[PDB]
């Protein structure tokens, strides 16, 4: 590519970044922010582990 | 010089826990 700064949009350079999560079969592993909480139990629950 | 295995090299495919399951 010679880019040049008057060239038209389009033909303009564009940095990308791919972002690819993936899921092999550990046990786990980096995620969002989460502010847990205390277990409960013997108890009909809605759970997330 | 050759020899013969006769049932060696099998690993667990993975986690998750497991019991009494001819698994495929």
């Amino acid at each position: 590519y010679g880019f040049q700064p008057t060239n038209g949009v389009g033909y303009q350079p564009y940095r990308v970044v791919v972002l690819s999560f993936e899921l092999l079969h550990a046990p786990a592993t980096v995620c969002g922010p989460k502010k847990s909480t205390n277990l409960v139990k013997n108890k009909c629950v809605n759970f997330n582990f | 010089a050759y020899t013969n295995s006769f049932t060696r090299g099998v690993y667990y495919p993975d986690k998750v826990f497991r019991s009494s399951v001819l698994h495929s």
